[PDB]
């Protein structure tokens, strides 16, 4: 419905050019930049960011999934959570504290070869 | 050559009483250190002889006395050399400051005992390096300060015996220096509230980087052949940790930081490096011990796995410093 209207409406506040449109990864690379630059001290985007998020996610959706009929590249990115209320720093911190966290476990142990 | 035999000879035929010439030095000091250093040797004696026996079988106190006794001759022997090779460079002939400095003697003597002890060592409940320091109540760092100068003040050290001390020195830089309650810290701070203290700590650091880096290199080449531009972005994190977040080394090991620096940097750049392989590779380095990445200090006297150290401490402390690399 209003997809093409939100189109420019999102590429806008995202600071990207409508000629690298449906490129979600390159759009994410951007969206994240707008985060590493947001400060509820220089910016009052508390509302102009709440949208910057809502829309982008509505465009990522069309890709982040693996379809029963399995075609299309595979996603595997992370997770940009709906930014509704959670204070920006508690959110922004959370997100990185994750893209930097190690979810592995040490290995079994020694060998047995000869 | 400098045969283990040649040394054993010079030691046996050496005096147990300071050289007449080595006394000329005492007598040229603002404050004569004779009785001072002399009373030391004696006091240390019991302390050693005993904290030696109470760690080695029984009935063999003779060997004890012998080792220290011999240790002592080497001790004086060096000092003189160490003093002559100081009159020359830096002309002066006095030397009060140094010869009255408890730690000096305390370190020189230690090193000898470590060298004496380690050559008559084929026999011997093991006292390899680490030991001696806890006997003389000597701090790792301080012992380290005398190592370089010591190897150079005795030409009768076997090529092996030398490597033994080089290892020691190398061990103090990778962990011992940074042990809990070690002057290395309390010293570093003070250099951030009044720079230009002396070429020493900044020198130590110099030798450290020389160490760490090369390991960092060894690993970076294997586990990171593609896009090498990272080798230098890790090192930076690393240094930064040493320089600004040094406290993070308290009761930890250089290698421990290197790795975490490896992981965290490859993680903000979205890179194929799994801690799994990092630790896997780490074993191939000519010294590493599984113990280094399996037991890592965390909170109090609680140790867990490098990974835990990472997510609960590393990642959390220099988090901000990393995020500006994404």
């Amino acid at each position: 419905s209003h997809m093409r209207e939100e189109s420019l409406q999102l590429m806008d506040l995202l600071g990207l050019e409508r000629s690298a449109w449906g490129n979600i990864p390159l759009m994410r690379k951007a969206y994240l930049k707008k985060c590493k630059e947001f400060h509820p001290d220089k910016g009052g985007d508390e509302e102009k960011m709440k949208k910057m998020n809502t829309l982008y996610k509505k465009m990522e959706d069309g890709v982040k999934y693996a379809h029963q009929p399995d075609f299309g590249g595979f996603w595997d990115a992370t997770e940009i959570p709906t930014y509704g209320t959670d204070e920006w720093e508690q959110w922004w911190n959370a997100f990185n504290e994750e893209n930097l966290f190690c979810s592995e476990e040490m290995p079994s142990s020694d060998d047995e070869a000869t | 050559m400098n045969t283990i035999q040649q040394l054993m000879m010079i030691l046996n035929s050496a005096s147990d009483q300071p050289s007449e010439n080595l006394i000329s030095y005492f007598n040229n000091c603002t404050v004569n250190p004779k009785e001072s250093i002399l009373k030391r040797v004696k006091d240390i004696g019991y302390i050693f002889k005993e904290k030696f026996a109470k760690a080695v079988g029984a009935g063999c106190v003779a060997i004890g006395s012998q080792r220290y006794k011999l240790g002592v001759r080497l001790y004086y022997r060096v000092m003189e050399s160490m003093l002559k090779s100081e009159e020359e460079r830096l002309s002066i002939q006095n030397f009060s400051k140094l010869l009255n400095d408890n730690i000096f003697h305390m370190s020189l003597l230690a090193c000898a005992l470590e060298v004496v002890m380690a050559t008559y060592s084929r026999s011997t409940t093991d006292l390899s390096f680490p030991w001696i320091l806890n006997v003389l109540n000597l701090k790792a760092f301080d012992f380290y300060k005398v190592i370089e100068s010591f190897i150079k003040a005795e030409g009768n050290l076997t090529r092996e015996m030398i490597k033994h001390l080089e290892r020691c020195e190398h061990r103090i830089m990778e962990s011992l220096a940074w042990l809990s309650d070690s002057p290395l810290f309390d010293l570093i701070k003070q250099s951030k509230l009044v720079p230009r203290g002396s070429t020493s700590l900044s020198l130590f650091y110099k030798k450290v980087y020389r160490l760490a880096y090369l390991r960092l290199n060894t690993l970076c080449e294997r586990l990171l052949s593609e896009h090498p531009e990272l080798e230098h972005i890790i090192w930076t994190l690393f240094q930064h940790t040493l320089q600004n977040e040094y406290e993070l080394m308290r009761d930890r090991h250089l290698d421990q930081i290197m790795m975490c620096s490896m992981y965290g940097i490859c993680k903000v750049k979205n890179i194929d490096l799994k801690f799994k392989i990092i630790v896997t590779a780490y074993k191939d380095l000519p010294h590493a011990v599984q113990e280094t990445f399996k037991r890592v200090l965390i909170k109090e006297e609680e140790y867990d796995s490098i990974i835990v150290f990472y997510n609960s401490v590393f990642m959390q402390r220099l988090k901000t410093n990393i995020l500006q690399y994404a």
